[PDB]
């Protein structure tokens, strides 16, 4: 609406009102990308009929977010004004990314935490890292959606990447920062029916860059890499281990006992006097409420699987080094007066009396003796 | 899913931002507008198949044409298809007024509804005359109550509206 | 997401079922209790940063593991970190007792959260701890009852919506555990 | 700013649509809490530079600290200046309670508020202390009508949360 | 943008004067009349695809020279260019007249059109046409005297609201002249 | 991707060899009737649209489940998906008869497809019935055998060609099996 | 069938369920560090962690037993063989028994709301038909890791 020829709105920086336009559209990057050659080229604002640039949109910053002609009346306001000449193509994907039907299938549809993941997968084309991720919640639940859309558009990488008349895609840029965030950006972006609406929640890369350990799956970030620089690999060895993981990719399978979380848990051996594996470690998981009606208070009961937690284990042993640094007892020849463990053992009498006679109780039980510190 | 209540959370969750003053001071809205329209959802449920069989064959009365051969109607089944094809629309304007907003039409009726009758060659005007028919057909003594019939039309020519 | 009057065409929709007479006074008895939820929603967001400050120190000083050196909570940007995970908890949980369903929390909220937790290495009992906190002073807070500070009501009953806050305080529960 | 009415034109308008039923249906919620709040908003007025003195000046009382030399009032001018400071939240939540949302708080007092004050060395415990003051202060016999300390004090402990 | 309630803060920001009890009658009465602004609201929204329709045929069949070829309505893509062109309009003017002044179509829809129908060669005079077309339409529903389709109202009157739709289709003249 | 000049050269990549006389008689029958591949996919994509609508009618009526409520193809924009599901298929499908070798559609179509229908919940047996009745289709259009519409055609054999789509219409069928 | 009082005292276990296996295991450290040592039984967080969910399912385990209020669930999928895979795990049995006698005289603690860190709102009564009830469970499974 705003310009006929615009370059820049909402004057972030001070340099972009003498900011031109570019007249022509960034070049490559100057990196060799060795699979650059494989991958179909760029679609830029110059070569691209109105078709065609309209259909690597609505492939790339929509995912595959399967369009209707009823549906979505406001991108087609905003490429009204691209048709025209008025804004940039960098404007046109910061205005799609401010409407409504951008924000109901992925800001609204999805979670907290892979809507940023699938911001830079839709705009930057890449896979955020965790720190990157830390940076940008702050912008996103405190700031609000509109700033964090921002945040892209007004961003280096982008500027630098993409310019003002080319499309975003996919970029193989021969050297890559990390190595993770190379087949991060290959496992983020898959090829043809990619379908962000499918999966409500991935769970798979949203545990993966949730630490900058734990690199994801062989076979997930070499799935998508172009044919002659995969195949005669994929007639029957990694295939059965395509499929297996596509299944699970199917309905969102969750890891929590693969890749993170890993436990090496005991043989069922020792325990099968206990209980067998199917129903070992559920205990009954109990939510009293209280509420002053009786009309409405509740009670829960539920058997549930208590994982171990490495984390908290690790942060009680970091505790419990100051006992071990103390000494244990003094000794001496008159150890022979307390023969086994007995030294400071007592017996610990417990006395049950209540209203009933038959659930009367009596105790006894001879162990150790420590007075605690606030005492 | 496009409600009234479901504007105001998603306004508020964009901004990140809690449920302020504004936000529900929408929903009183609905403690004044849902007695006039519960009602026109239920006379419309206990009376239904009445206004598919008298308004479904208002467009065949319209458009006698499309039960020659070769056409949208040619056998007795395809009439039956038409008339589920209306039975639908009604019913999709029943869980409309009870919502409180256009959310059941959208996605269910209406988003798609461009493509299929361009791609089967089923007309919109036949679709549009026998809502119109329906839309018109309504008055305060008998059918319903004064602020019923209001948003009740008001919902229909809203699919009048879409299908066009 | 889904609201509480979208609920129930969810549920009429998988039976090509007319809402009709039959459901529809569980309806009106929802729009009757109109003002009671949103005096209640209003009394939540009211004093929700004491609600916040006070429930991540009573979590804090019940387990002082948190604080020593290698605690989750021990530095600075990780108490600043813990005191806005919490904070979003009962934003969504205000969301989810405006609506009148446990959906708009579920799928932008608790979905993934999991993991999150537990490839940062969050403790998530002392996240259950704190979160039962919020639970009790949600339960003061809209019942009127709370002895720290008083907020002026019409008389009448509201245990049926404390109860609702209640059912949603532990699917933050569940979906952690 | 952040009213009613514009969060419903904004939502259709972004999604890029005329206002619908729905839309239109929150503005009747304005009918039934204008009464209530305009009400709140001209007591407010006709009484403002009172609840200046007598509540501008309890954070004096409960923090005479600041009192000293090398403090944030050291002088007479400074302790106007808390005066002046206070009354310009006093309007802008008269402000707000005649629009009927938290529109011109958000970006008049609250959005730079963080900054300033920590660039300055105000303490905003002495804000929120005045503020608090004013809201306990309320009562339905004497100030106001039983619905207009609603969202008076609604109105009052939302700029509370947003200073801490 | 800005609303009626928001036009009158920022003119008494200005002064830093309170608005008080009197200009508050003005604003009273404004709410007096909510209902008579919402359903003309939804009486301009209800027939708006007969509303464009029936304004750019109005105008082509007037002015038969667009049609020619070298016509800007000429060719099959133009028209449904045309089509939308003042279904934006009739759009943003059902904002302004809910809204209650004409802020919202201003810096939206009407900042920089000028120079966008003059760079594109759009003819000026016959897009005036075109909404005086609409005017008179919006006029025609809003009194419930539209002879070709009649809509039921309680009684009374509505001519302060055809005032004001009127006085927003010529800021849309204005604009583009 | 590959066509069928470019599937020997990485054949003959492979072993460092040269390619000769010994195998370039295969590409000049390739060549010679190119006519014959040249006018069949012309009578596929002539008629296409028929050949989509007419098929995923096939597929639901006899399967009438997915018309009734929770069914895969039940409401109106799950029908507008269907519709445009197989569209992709036949477009597909054509750009790999045109092309002569089974390597457009198999890294840009199928890879990834079974997996999308597993998370999206798309009966994949219905799917299989519905690109069945399109290969039945392809095999009447290109023998000019369809008892429905025919098209005129120099006299010959195609059945070479016919049995080429038969064996592209099946690995669309193995890959969401 | 005491009805309001059973409920107040499985609500004062089940929150400050937390702090209790915890400041348990802690106190099992707290007599013996060479239990932490190299070559003890908790040593690296493979067996701290099984540690600590194992403090935590016999603590839970009591309440639905004082839920129920009866011992029949601390014996059906609890207690019967829970000692010969506790040999053939190899655990020391001694410092078991003390974990076990912490969290005693700790619900012991929580019941009758002697707590000096934390002091629970009840109503007005006398909770000493549950204070010894809950020592009866914590015996039975005492009495049987011995
Ligand atoms: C490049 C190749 C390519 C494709 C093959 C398609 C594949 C594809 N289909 C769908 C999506 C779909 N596909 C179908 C289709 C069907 N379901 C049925 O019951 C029938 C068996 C079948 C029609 C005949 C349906 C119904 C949906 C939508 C699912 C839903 O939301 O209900 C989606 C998700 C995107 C969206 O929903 O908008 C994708 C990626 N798209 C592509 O880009
Ligand atoms: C079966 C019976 C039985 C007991 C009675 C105790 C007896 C006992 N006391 C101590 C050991 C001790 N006991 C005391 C206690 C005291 N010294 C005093 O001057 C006061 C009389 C009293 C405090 C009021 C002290 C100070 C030590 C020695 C600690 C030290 O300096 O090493 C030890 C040495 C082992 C150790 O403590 O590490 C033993 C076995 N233990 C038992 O197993
Ligand atoms: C949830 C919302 C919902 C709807 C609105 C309908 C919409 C709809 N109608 C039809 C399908 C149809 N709809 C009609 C209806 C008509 N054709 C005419 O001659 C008249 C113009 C009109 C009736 C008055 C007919 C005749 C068919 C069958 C067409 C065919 O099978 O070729 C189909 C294809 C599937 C089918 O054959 O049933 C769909 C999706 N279905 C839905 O699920
Ligand atoms: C929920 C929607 C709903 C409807 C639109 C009607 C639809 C409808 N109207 C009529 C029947 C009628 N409808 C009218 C019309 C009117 N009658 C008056 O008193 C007014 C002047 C005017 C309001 C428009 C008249 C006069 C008849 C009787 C004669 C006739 O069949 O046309 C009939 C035939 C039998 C009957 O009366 O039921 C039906 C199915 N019924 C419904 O349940
Ligand atoms: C939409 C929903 C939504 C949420 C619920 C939160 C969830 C969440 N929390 C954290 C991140 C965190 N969350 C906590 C919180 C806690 N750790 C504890 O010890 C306590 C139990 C608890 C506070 C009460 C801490 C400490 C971190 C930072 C971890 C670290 O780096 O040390 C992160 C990683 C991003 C980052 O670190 O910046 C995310 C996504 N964020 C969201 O977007
Ligand atoms: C702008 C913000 C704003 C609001 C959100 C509402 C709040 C509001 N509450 C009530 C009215 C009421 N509100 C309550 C609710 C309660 N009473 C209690 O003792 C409990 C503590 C609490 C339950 C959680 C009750 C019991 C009534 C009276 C009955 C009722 O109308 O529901 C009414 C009047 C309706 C009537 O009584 O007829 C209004 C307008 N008003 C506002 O101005
Ligand atoms: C439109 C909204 C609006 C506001 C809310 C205020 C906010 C505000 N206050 C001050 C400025 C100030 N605000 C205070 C107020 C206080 N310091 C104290 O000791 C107490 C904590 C408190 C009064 C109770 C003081 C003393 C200054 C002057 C500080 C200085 O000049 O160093 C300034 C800097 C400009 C100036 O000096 O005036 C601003 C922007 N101004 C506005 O325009
Ligand atoms: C618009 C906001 C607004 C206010 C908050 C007050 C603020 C206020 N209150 C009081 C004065 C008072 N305020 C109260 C308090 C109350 N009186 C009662 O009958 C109730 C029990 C209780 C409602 C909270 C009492 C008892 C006095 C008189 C004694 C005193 O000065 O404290 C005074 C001194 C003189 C006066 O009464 O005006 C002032 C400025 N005035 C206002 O214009
Ligand atoms: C937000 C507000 C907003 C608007 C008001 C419109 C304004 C607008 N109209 C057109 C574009 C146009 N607008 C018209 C319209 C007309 N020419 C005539 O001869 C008639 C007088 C009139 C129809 C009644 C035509 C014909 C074009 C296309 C010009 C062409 O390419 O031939 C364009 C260029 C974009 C494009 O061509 O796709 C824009 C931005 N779009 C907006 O986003
Ligand atoms: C969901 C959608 C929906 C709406 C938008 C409103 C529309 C609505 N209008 C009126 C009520 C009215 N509406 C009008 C308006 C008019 N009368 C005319 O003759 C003119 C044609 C037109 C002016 C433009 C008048 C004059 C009244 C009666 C007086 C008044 O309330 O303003 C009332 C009742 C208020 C009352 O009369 O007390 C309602 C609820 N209702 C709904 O259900
Ligand atoms: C612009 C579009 C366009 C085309 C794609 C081609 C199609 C085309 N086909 C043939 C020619 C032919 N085409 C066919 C093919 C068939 N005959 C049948 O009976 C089968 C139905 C069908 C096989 C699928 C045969 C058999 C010949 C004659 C032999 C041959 O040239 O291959 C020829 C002449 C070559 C020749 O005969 O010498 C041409 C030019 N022409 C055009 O203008
Ligand atoms: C799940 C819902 C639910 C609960 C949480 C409890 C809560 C509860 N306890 C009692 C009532 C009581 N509660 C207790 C219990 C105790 N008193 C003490 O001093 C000890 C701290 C504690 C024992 C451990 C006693 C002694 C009474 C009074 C006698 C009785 O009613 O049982 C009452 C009746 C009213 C009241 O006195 O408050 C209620 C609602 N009951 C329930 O229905
Ligand atoms: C270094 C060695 C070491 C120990 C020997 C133990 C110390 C210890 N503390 C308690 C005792 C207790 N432990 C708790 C538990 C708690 N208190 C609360 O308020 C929280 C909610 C919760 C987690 C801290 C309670 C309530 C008591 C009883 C009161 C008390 O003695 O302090 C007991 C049982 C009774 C006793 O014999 O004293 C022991 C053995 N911890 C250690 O670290
Ligand atoms: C239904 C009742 C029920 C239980 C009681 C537990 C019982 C239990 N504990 C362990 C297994 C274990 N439990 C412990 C725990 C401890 N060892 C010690 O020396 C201390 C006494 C304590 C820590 C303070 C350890 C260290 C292991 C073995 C981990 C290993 O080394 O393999 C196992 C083997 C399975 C596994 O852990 O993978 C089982 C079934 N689980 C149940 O399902």
């Amino acid at each position: 609406l705003t310009l006929p020829g615009t370059a820049e709105t909402n004057l972030a920086v001070p340099s972009n009102a003498v900011r031109k336009v570019q007249p022509y559209p960034i070049a490559k990057p100057p990196s060799y990308s060795s699979v650059d050659s494989l991958r179909p080229a760029r679609v830029s604002r110059m070569d691209a009929d109105w078709a065609t640039i309209y259909e690597q949109v609505r492939r790339q910053v929509m995912g595959n977010a399967y369009v209707m002609e009823g549906e979505a009346p406001d991108i087609d306001v905003a490429f009204s004004q691209l048709k025209g000449g008025n804004l940039t193509v960098r404007e046109f994907v910061r205005a799609v990314g401010k409407s409504a039907s951008y924000r109901t299938r992925f800001m609204e549809a999805k979670s907290s935490y892979n809507f940023v993941l699938l911001n830079f997968k839709h705009f930057l084309g890449r896979a955020p890292t965790q720190e990157e991720v830390s940076t940008h919640i702050q912008i996103l639940a405190t700031s609000g959606l509109e700033a964090e859309i921002d945040s892209y558009i007004d961003s280096d990488e982008y500027k630098a990447l993409f310019g003002d008349h080319v499309v975003p895609y996919v970029v193989y840029r021969g050297t890559y920062l990390s190595s993770e965030r190379f087949n991060r950006m290959v496992k983020a972006n898959p090829g043809g029916a990619t379908s962000d609406k499918a999966k409500s929640n991935l769970n798979m890369i949203a545990t993966v860059a949730a630490d900058l350990p734990t690199d994801a799956i062989d076979v997930m970030r070499g799935l998508p890499s172009p044919i002659t620089s995969e195949t005669l690999a994929f007639g029957t060895a990694y295939y059965w281990a395509k499929v297996e993981k596509e299944a699970s990719e199917g309905r969102s399978a969750s890891p929590i006992g693969e890749k993170i979380g890993k436990f090496d848990h005991a043989p069922i051996s020792t325990y099968t006097s206990l209980c067998s594996y199917d129903k070992v470690n559920k205990a009954p998981q109990i939510s009293v409420t209280n509420v002053g009606s009786d009309e409405h208070s509740y009670v829960s009961v539920t058997s549930k699987y208590i994982a171990p937690d490495m984390a908290a284990a690790a942060q009680m042993l970091a505790d419990c080094q100051k006992y071990k640094a103390g000494g244990n007892a003094p000794t001496g020849k008159w150890m022979k007066y307390y023969p086994g463990t007995t030294v400071n053992m007592a017996p610990y009498i417990s006395l049950n009396d209540t209203g009933s006679d038959s659930s009367r109780t009596v105790s006894v039980t001879l162990d150790k003796v420590k007075i605690s510190p606030n005492k | 899913m496009k409600s009234v209540i479901t504007t105001v959370v998603s306004a508020a969750d964009a901004a990140g931002r809690f449920p302020s003053n504004s936000d529900l001071e929408s929903i009183q809205g609905n403690i004044q507008r849902s007695a006039a329209r519960l009602e026109a959802a239920e006379k419309l449920a206990g009376n239904h198949e009445a206004v598919v069989k008298e308004a479904g064959d208002a467009c065949f009365a319209k458009y006698a044409y499309l039960k020659n051969p070769g056409e949208a109607g040619e056998n007795q089944e395809k009439i039956n298809k038409c008339y589920r094809d209306v039975d639908h629309y009604m019913r999709l304007v029943n869980y409309c007024l009870v919502v409180g907003g256009t959310g059941p039409l959208d996605e269910w009726g209406i988003a798609g509804a461009r493509e299929v009758y361009r791609t089967l060659n089923l007309p919109t005007s036949a679709y549009v005359a026998s809502i119109a028919y329906t839309r018109d057909r309504l008055c305060v003594p008998r059918d319903m109550s004064a602020q019923a019939g209001v948003e009740f039309s008001a919902y229909l020519d809203y699919l009048i509206n879409a299908l066009s | 997401m889904l609201d509480a009057f979208s609920r129930v065409v969810v549920n009429s929709d998988a039976k090509a079922a007319y809402v009709g007479g039959s459901d529809l006074q569980a309806l009106k008895s929802f729009i009757a209790d109109g003002n009671k939820r949103l005096d209640a929603v209003n009394s939540i967001v009211s004093n929700a940063s004491c609600m916040v400050s006070d429930a991540v120190s009573g979590m804090i000083c019940e387990n002082p593991g948190l604080i020593s050196p290698g605690g989750n909570c021990y530095t600075n940007r990780r108490m600043a970190a813990c005191l806005r995970d919490g904070e979003i908890i009962l934003r969504y949980v205000s969301y989810a007792l405006l609506a009148g369903d446990a959906s708009v929390l579920e799928d932008r909220c608790l979905n993934g959260l999991k993991e999150t937790y537990i490839a940062l290495g969050v403790p998530t009992n002392s996240s259950i701890r704190a979160v039962s906190i919020m639970k009790a002073q949600a339960v003061a807070f809209i019942t009127n009852t709370a002895t720290e500070r008083k907020m002026s009501f019409a008389a009448g009953d509201c245990t049926s919506l404390a109860s609702e806050v209640a059912s949603y305080f532990d699917r933050v529960g569940a979906a952690i555990s």
